[PDB]
RNA sequence: GGCCGCUCCAGAAGAGGGCCCCCUUGCCCGUUAUCGGGGGCUAGGCUCGAUGUCGGCC
């Protein structure tokens, strides 16, 4: 409970640029340790980026990271840093410090005993955008044993995230709101839908809520069945 | 020359109570260097089993690791609520480090059909100059299926994207989008869209279209 | 046929190097760092050694 680490720098950033993150820690000393950044890609594994021993300075790197990236330690802040350098697309992932115990009785680094909460890096060329709001709207033709299905579909937005609710909060049950799609515009898109009783339709309001902070804008949507 | 480790299965359910087994396979021989993680979604990994058996202190004894040759395992003895993760072997016998990608622990449930809604482009987006058609499938376990589109009897390849929810906290099942994004132009030179869905709850695939303009 | 050698030729010639496997690091060891022992291979391609089918002397 004492050992704790703390990355920070994590953020949005174009294709050549740079970001320095940090992983600061407590609880242990860090020349007695190994420290560590692996990444994971959104909706991937854990990719292995860095390492490096306070104690005596040594570092290694994975191949598609070298001379672009440079791990670091100030022991005096007790604080380990990874500097990268022509960031691209592919870089990004949530970034998360490790920590790996020295013990001089052993003889070999063993495993990463110890993670950070993870800090968010994002490479991309596209524009703050606000996402355009579109009805999925329910028809006459497709209730199923007494379901509509309607929606909103949240389209061309960057970056993430946007939170979507409906009816303000006051509609819960039976919403889907899915995961965001990276489309090749480099543009995210997302659909939330909410199944309601099909005779509700005429005399309920079901409108979807758009959040997305990083453009300050809020979206109110009315869905509504198309007729004939 | 790296060594690699290979997960299997991608994913699997299981019940509280269920014995659990979760595979690894190094690409070559890693003695006996390989640790397991657990990563619940939206936080870090941690560690449980180091030098193949050896278990990490605070790890509950139901956890346990084991090795045949180059095949690593790790074993749940009695599944636990808080057991649903995705769960990751590593080598560490020789530099760079490496990672299998990971297997999902999932929830097993009764088998549940989807309820398909396929919804036309909105006019509102016509007007912008594309065209996205999406069908849903609600609720359905197990997340195997296969959503086929159609366009005036032809079907689409490379013009669709799909999206998955995780298994809902309530009922344990899976929603799915596929959004068939064509433009103004394309979307106008055809009149029947088609979204076809099998899945083991269905005793043969549903169709769910519409005629564009009615 | 002797002696001295490897400058040249030969591969007839064995170590280095390189790959794989077992032993939960297992005589002793171990760079804040994965060893050691055993096993299975790789030869004339580089280094060193050795040799003569080679060179020099008599
Ligand atoms: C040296 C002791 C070792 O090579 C001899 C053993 C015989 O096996 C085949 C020769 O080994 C090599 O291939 C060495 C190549 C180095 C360039």
């Amino acid at each position: 409970s004492e050992v704790q680490l703390v990355e920070s720098g994590g953020g949005l950033v174009q294709p050549g640029g740079s970001l320095r993150l940090s992983c600061a820690a407590s609880g242990f000393s860090l020349s007695s340790s190994s420290m560590h950044w692996v990444r994971q890609a959104p909706g991937k594994g854990l990719e292995w980026v860095a390492s490096i021993s306070p104690y005596s300075g040594s570092t290694s790197y994975a191949d598609s990271v070298k001379g672009r990236f440079t791990i670091s330690a100030d022991t005096s802040k007790n604080t380990a840093y990874l500097q990268m350098n022509s960031l691209r697309a592919e870089d990004t992932a949530v970034y998360y410090c490790a920590r790996t115990k020295y013990h001089y009785k052993n003889y070999y680094w063993w495993a990463l005993d110890y993670w950070g909460q993870g800090t968010l890096v994002t490479v991309s060329s596209a524009s703050t955008k606000g996402p355009s709001v579109f009805p999925l709207a329910p028809s006459s033709k497709s209730t199923s044993g007494g379901t509509a299905a309607l929606g909103c579909l949240v389209k061309d937005y960057f970056p993430e995230p946007v939170t979507v609710s409906w009816n303000s909060g006051a509609l819960t049950s039976g919403v889907h709101t899915f995961p965001a799609v990276l489309q090749s515009s480099g543009l995210y898109s997302l659909s939330s839908v909410v199944t309601v009783p099909s005779s509700s339709l005429g005399t309920q309001t079901y409108i979807c809520n758009v959040n997305h902070k990083p453009s300050n804008t809020k979206v109110d949507k009315k869905v509504e069945p198309k007729s004939c | 020359s790296d060594i690699q480790m290979t997960q299997s299965p991608s994913s699997l359910s299981a019940s509280v109570g269920d014995r659990v087994t979760i595979t690894c396979r190094a690409s070559q021989s890693v003695y006996y260097s390989v640790a397991w993680y657990q990563q619940k979604p939206g936080k870090a990994p941690k560690l449980l089993i180091y030098s193949a058996s050896y278990l990490y202190s605070g790890v509950p004894s139901r956890f346990s690791g084991s090795r045949s040759g180059t095949d690593f395992t790790l074993t749940i003895s009695s599944l636990q609520p808080e057991d649903f993760a995705t769960y990751y072997c590593q080598q560490y016998r020789r530099r760079p480090i490496t990672f299998g990608q990971g297997t999902k622990v999932e929830i097993k449930r009764t088998v549940a059909a989807p309820s398909v809604f396929i919804f036309p482009p909105s006019d509102e987006q016509l007007k912008s100059g594309t065209a996205s058609v999406v069908c849903l499938l609600n609720n359905f376990y197990p997340r195997e299926a296969k959503v086929q589109w159609k366009v005036d009897n032809a079907l689409q390849s490379g013009n669709s994207q799909e999206s998955v929810t995780e298994q809902d906290s309530k009922d344990s099942t899976y929603s799915l989008s596929s959004t068939l994004t064509l433009s103004k132009a394309d979307y106008e030179k055809h009149k029947v869209y088609a979204c076809e869905v099998t899945h083991q709850g269905l005793s043969s695939p549903v169709t769910k279209s519409f005629n564009r303009g009615e």
